């Protein structure tokens, strides 16, 4: 029967959701994440048969019989909204203002885009996020470094021990893109490119759209759990209304069997 | 007269059915287990006359190959594949079969098995050294320290082989292995290549997908059916039972 | 009838893995106690119908019939982490850092 | 020989950890309500059968 | 069910956090000691295409 | 359905349809940040600039 398939999907529709409810509360420390939300859309609608003749001398009701299908789940796109920000006190922590993602290489080869500004340092002095990805555009601080300034713009400078002036190593020129939701979001806060976003444009901070860098700063979830308790009550509430229709279908159907 | 025939078929693959719901409600919390799917097949029994029965049988289009959840139990030699991701280990018969199932136990002696299935990457079968900690990069890259050994001693060796199988190119087989079909094996060679795009992750292991609605449903919609069938069936029976006294004359 | 024989088998796993889980709980004061998990396995499967190719370019599914068996607890392993320390201020106790046992 | 060392005064706790024991207990439960479930619903079925 | 094991990491993650938490509130008065700081991360997104 | 999406070409989208609006299927700039206004007027800024 018909009705069994529909509440099916809708059930399997309130656990979609829950699911990633679940999943914007669980990360709420993540670093640098945007929170996600699952679109639903209704599916097709079979005509028995069409409406007749009607509005002539009489206030008749249209007597045409469309039944509906179900619904399914359409799309989650992200917020890319801006985050605050939490002092970190790490000279090679970077929080990013505005649009953009730093370009990291993925050990494969191809290259993925990540907005969580948390690096670290190897053997070999390159500067890594956290996970061992190399920054592709490979900045290389060297040793007896005394410390290391990464300005509002990308340049990143170190002071040596005898020199008063700093000495330029690299610039931190970061991508942006045309369609930042199209993404394609896989482990370890990275993303690749698709179809749906443009192809990337780099540039230096500050300029044709970028962003800017602070230094010291790690930028924060955008997650807000007063949607999340409201929602996670819906869902639950919609659940059980759900489930009341599979049980009074069930009971009808039982009483059809017993003739 | 013969009509029950075809009704009481459909009773019997019903309850064929509702069998494999259960298995898949048996081992609802095996890691890297994969429901194993069910669907009803019309046949149209043709001949003389006019053709109007129609039998019905119970099968399995292969499993699917929707990626559970995942616990995170921190262990550090406990992993979980990507999207469509399969793990290669030799089966019994010295086949290699591809599976889910990211728990690795070491013996005694280095060898590392799952459900007690040899594991083989590249080259052949791997064996850590005796006694090492064991650490799983995130491209299968196997790292073995020595207890006791300095930390900055770790070296690879070994690297785990990991297939992409899409999923409807892959059956299983009776022991819960899966293996290529023959249309797979013809268009990509007996043995499956390993590909750098995929990636795992340790310390985490993954569960079994199934879904507690859909065994619900499936359940209530098999118990009406079964009523269904058997309302027919005494019906006829019934029907039937008078046509002797008319021949008894 | 195969199905009854299934279920008893998941009730029977359940019932072994609520067991682990209530030994887990009840020495959790104990002193050098590692966990236990255990891990279920499936049993093998019976191929009714062979899953006979067609290959005739009509997209038709697979018409073969394998049924399951059930499942069963295979083992119990236990995770042998560093633990916490706790100062009993006693001469006579001694905590290991790292991994041994005394005989 | 990769030994711990030992430390005096000081005793090693268990290992365990309530957060999931609680997620896995529920989990169980569950399961086990779902499986009671099945038996329940094939038994039906089959007095249905033997009704006849 | 998918929900329960997430919410579990989601506990897990927040008990690893507390535990750094408490261990740099213990040795407030060590000499020599670095402050330490966790970085979390998500888990694989698995992804369902449409016709 | 109020929610609007924007493909990679700048052409906007509802579900997959494009949105007509005073004409035809509106385009709006490539990335600006897009405003709808209280009658239906969007507003299109490129980022980066004044």
């Amino acid at each position: 029967i018909s009705s069994l398939w529909i509440a099916k999907t809708g059930l399997d529709a309130q656990q979609t959701n829950m699911d990633v409810i679940a999943n914007n509360l669980a990360n709420v420390s993540t670093n640098g994440f945007k929170r996600q939300r699952a679109v639903f859309e209704d599916l097709l609608y079979q005509t028995i048969r069409q409406p007749g003749a009607q509005s002539s001398e009489q206030t008749t009701l249209p007597s045409g019989l469309q039944i509906g299908t179900g619904v399914r789940p359409v799309a989650t796109e992200r917020l890319h909204s801006q985050g605050n920000l939490s002092q970190t006190n790490n000279s090679k922590d970077v929080a990013i203002k505005g649009q953009g993602f730093f370009q990291v290489m993925l050990p494969d080869g191809t290259s993925a885009y990540t907005r969580d500004g948390s690096f670290q340092v190897d053997q070999n002095g390159q500067l890594v996020t956290a996970g061992g990805f190399q920054v592709q555009p490979a900045i290389t601080i060297p040793a007896n470094a005394l410390s290391i300034t990464i300005g509002r713009d990308g340049v990143v400078s170190v002071t040596q021990q005898g020199q008063a002036a700093p000495v330029q190593v690299g610039q931190l020129n970061l991508t942006t893109f045309m369609n930042d939701t199209g993404l394609e979001s896989i482990g370890e806060n990275l993303y690749i490119e698709t179809q749906s976003s443009g192809a990337p444009n780099e540039s230096t901070p500050g300029l044709n759209g970028a962003g800017l860098l602070y230094q010291g700063y790690v930028e924060t979830s955008n997650v807000n759990v007063a949607e999340e308790l409201v929602n996670m009550i819906q869902v639950q509430r919609a659940y059980e209304i759900n489930s009341k229709a599979v049980s009074t279908t069930d009971q009808m159907l039982q009483k059809l069997t017993q003739l | 007269d013969h009509a029950i025939y075809t009704a009481m078929g459909a009773a019997s693959q019903t309850l064929n059915q509702q069998a494999v719901t259960a298995s898949n409600l048996a081992n609802a919390s095996t890691p890297g287990f994969r429901a194993q799917l069910n669907a009803l097949r019309a046949v149209p029994v043709d001949g003389l006359s006019l053709a109007t029965r129609t039998l019905v049988t119970a099968s399995t289009p292969g499993a699917d190959m929707t990626p559970g959840q995942l616990d995170y139990t921190s262990r550090p030699l406990d992993v979980a594949l990507q999207q469509d991701g399969w793990l290669v280990v030799q089966a019994a018969d010295g086949a290699e079969g591809y599976t889910r199932n990211g728990n690795i136990q070491v013996g005694p002696t280095g060898q590392l098995t799952i459900q007690g299935h040899p594991v083989i990457g590249e080259g052949g079968p791997i064996t850590v050294p005796e006694g090492s900690e064991i650490t799983i990069a995130a491209d299968g890259t196997i790292s073995a320290l020595n207890p006791g050994d300095p930390p900055n001693t770790v070296a690879p060796v070994g690297r785990l082989k990991l297939v992409k199988a899409e999923g409807n190119e892959v059956q299983r087989s009776d022991d819960g292995l899966f293996r290529l079909t023959a249309e797979a094996q013809a268009e990509r060679g007996a043995v499956l290549a390993a590909d750098p795009s995929i990636r795992i992750m340790s310390g985490v292991l993954e569960g079994s997908n199934v879904k507690p609605v859909e065994a619900m449903t499936d359940m209530i919609a098999n118990a009406r059916r079964f009523e269904m069938q058997m309302k027919v069936i005494t019906s006829v029976d019934e029907n039937e039972g008078r046509a002797n006294q008319l021949l008894s004359m």
